[PDB]
RNA sequence: CGCGGGGUGGAGCAGCCUGGUAGCUCGUCGGGCUCAUAACCCGAAGGUCGUCGGUUCAAAUCCGGCCCCCGCAACCA
RNA sequence: AAAAUG
RNA sequence: UUGACUGGGGCGGUCGCCUCCUAAAAGGUAACGGAGGCGCCCAAAGGUCCCCUCAGGCGGGACGGAAAUCCGCCGGAGAGCGCAAGGGUAGAAGGGGGCCUGACUGCGAGGCCUGCAAGCCGAGCAGGGGCGAAAGCCGGGCCUAGUGAACCGGUGGUCCCGU
RNA sequence: UCCCCCGUGCCCAUAGCGGCGUGGAACCACCCGUUCCCAUUCCGAACACGGAAGUGAAACGCGCCAGCGCCGAUGGUACUGGGCGGGCGACCGCCUGGGAGAGUAGGUCGGUGCGGGGG
């Protein structure tokens, strides 16, 4: 809860395999990691009592801090809720609660993930950072069956401080992050 | 609406001008008065 | 008569009065306080060194001198007042 | 085909634009006296340009009409005309280069645009080229 | 030339100035009754709302552009 | 004292 | 008593105000010339202090259009600025937040415009206030339309008059 | 005096974009932490405070490059105060002063006051 494994292992264990790997010069010219967002989308705040500041703590559980509620920027007649309100929840893991929830994630929650085979290498595709989305909201240790009351997973974000995908793909095969090839 | 301030247990007026169904009632807000200075001025 | 029969879609006839803008006190000459120095549409003159507007943009010396003009270009144009001796 | 229009007849001065050059094609058809050219009248020029080689080459017409040419319909005074009615034209000024031929014989070729001429509501000149050009 | 009324499932009429819900009768379709047809009975389907776009979160509905449809005026010499 | 045709 | 304009009159259209153009590079400028708005709206869409910067385009991402919400680059303005157009504007007039009510009272140098009478801007002084540590800013709203002399009355108020 | 660097103003793209090497002693930044001040519709990311271990990789500074951008003559015309001819007209032309816009040659990856810290 201040410092763990895979931050550790990062530091003693990657960056070397890195350096060489690859073939940097200066630590900070290497393959750094520094953000990840885990965001939702849901659907919407429509009709009915729509709370749904429900699956907001929900996520709040299976990280840490506490998400934002996002609003409209436009307005669309064609689906429904326009102007502004609505609802759209992100939030931004940084340093430590992030290194733990990573960990968390690619030791529990991916496993277990319905099925699951891997991830997929054309997600970053090159620009550096990754990319992916959950469907399922109980695939987390924290969370519980009898809690949820309806699925609806999202999608998370990383950001590398690296730029080739080349790295960023590698920086994370060696933090245990999975491979559909 | 044609509103106007009166200060309350005495005289002068501001003639505001409120906006009714667009959330309104119970006008009244720090204005200055004619007789020596501030008060609040309610509505009517 | 050989009469014919004319008519009018005319729905054109209208403008509003001119409102007869522009620099009031072009540069170099002698003005006195609150002498508007320009009518502007917008703030296509910037107040400078003693000049103030108001509402309408309309640009006045607040001091009595000598109208000075400027430009800044990528700034852009200001106006303001010398005073003397 | 666009834009808000029913526009000012506006005038013709000098032809400070009439007198470009052969752009494509290898002869072409050069304006002397300044006019509003009628679409019928490029059509019914370029047509028959064509038509006088049938299975020919290729025709360019460098002029292009954009311009609405209003009409009253035979009243008396009352807010602009109809207009357009019959429809719109190009103003050529002394010297623009209307249709230029090519891929053709100058025998073939300079006695096509003659006929145009024809059509046109002007006095023409025909020319070849290896003049203009931006070259070292 | 000008006014003003109107284009909505197959036919004939609503709904539009008061923008988000397309309503009625007839007929089309399926099932009954009858020896059978009608009639009668039960149950369904079916509409780019004339077109080319504009404003709006949203247009049968509000604003302009023509295309056919209908009416009223077009007088003094 | 009684609800068309083939 | 049953208006005027009017390429004769009638019929038709129009009648005040705002914005482009016509308008000929100061203003101003006609025509039954071209083309659109207004007869309202905001108790926050107003003060001030403190923050933030758009629209798009390109990838990458569970449901997910072709822009729902995320992440990453590029993008000086093409967004925004309540409603027409124009000018202005991110070195903010735009987006958000905290306290507020100067959408004050007495005034008003000096000008703009102008036949009149109207309309418009306005520094500064006084009083008593707001926001800011402060310098400061504040007499409504990015700005121009959203309006109507007098007479006759109506409601209040008050030093006045009251045969 | 002439170098280097931290603040700042001015000229307001010839200082821009994009490339190419360099600079850490100083400065500057990034960094080291979140106990206190104060912080983010959630994140000390940004604001902020306390520290200085490590770095010049980011960012900034300084140089070189012309491919993009920006600048840009001279000539020569267009147009034109004023004056003036020809032709029936449509239009054409001269005299006398002014004189672009495009395009060419070419220029440019800055210039310059003020105050500081260091050899």
């Amino acid at each position: 809860p201040l410092d763990v494994a895979l931050k550790r292992k990062y530091y003693e264990e990657v960056r070397p395999e890195l350096i060489r790997r690859f073939g940097y010069q200066n630590v900070w010219e290497v393959p750094r990691l520094e953000k990840v967002v885990i965001n939702q989308g849901l659907g919407e705040a429509k009709e009915d009592a729509r709370i749904l500041e429900k699956a907001a703590q929900e996520l709040a559980l299976i990280t840490g801090q506490k998400p934002a509620v996002t609003r409209a920027k436009k307005s669309i007649s064609n689906f429904k809720l326009r102007k502004g309100m609505p609802i759209g929840l992100r939030v931004t893991l940084r340093r430590d609660r992030m290194w733990i929830f990573l960990e968390k994630l690619l030791n529990v929650a991916l496993p277990r993930i319905r099925d699951f085979r891997g991830l997929n290498p054309n997600s970053f595709d090159g620009r550096g950072n990754y990319n992916l989305g959950l469907r399922e909201q109980l695939i987390f240790p924290e969370i519980t069956y009898d809690m949820v009351d309806a699925l609806r997973g999202m999608d998370i974000a990383v950001v590398t401080t690296a730029e080739t995908d080349e790295e960023a793909r590698a920086l994370l095969e060696l933090l245990g992050f999975p491979f559909r090839k | 609406l044609l509103l106007e301030c009166t200060e309350c247990k005495r005289r002068n007026y501001a003639t505001e001008k409120n906006k009714r169904n667009t959330p309104n009632k119970l006008e009244l807000r720090k204005y200055c008065p004619w007789c020596r200075k501030h008060t609040v001025h309610r509505e009517v | 008569m050989a009469h014919k029969k004319g008519l009018g879609s005319t729905r054109n006839g209208r403008d509003s009065q001119a409102k007869r803008l522009g620099v009031k006190r072009y540069e170099g000459q002698v003005v006195r306080a609150g002498n508007i120095l320009v009518r502007q549409r917008g703030t296509r003159f910037k107040p400078g060194k003693n000049v103030g507007m108001g509402r309408d943009f309309t640009l006045f010396a607040l001091v009595d001198g000598v109208v000075e003009f400027q430009d800044r270009g990528r700034l852009g144009r200001y106006v303001h007042v010398r005073p003397l001796a | 085909r666009m834009k808000y229009r029913k526009q000012q007849r506006g005038r013709l001065k000098g032809a400070t634009k009439g007198g470009d050059y052969v752009a494509f094609g290898d002869y072409g058809l050069v304006a002397l006296e300044p006019a509003w050219i009628t679409a019928q009248q490029i059509e019914a020029a370029r047509v028959a340009m064509v038509r006088h080689f049938r299975r020919g080459g290729k025709i360019f017409i460098r002029i292009f009409p954009d311009k609405p040419y209003t009409k009253k319909p035979l009243e008396v005074r009352m807010g602009k005309g109809k207009g357009n009615v019959e429809g719109y034209v190009a103003v050529v000024k002394p010297g623009r280069v209307m249709f230029e031929v090519a891929g053709v014989t100058e025998e073939q070729a300079m006695e096509a645009l003659r006929i145009a001429g024809h059509k046109l509501p002007i006095k023409t000149k025909i020319v070849r080229r290896d003049a203009y050009d931006e070259a070292q």
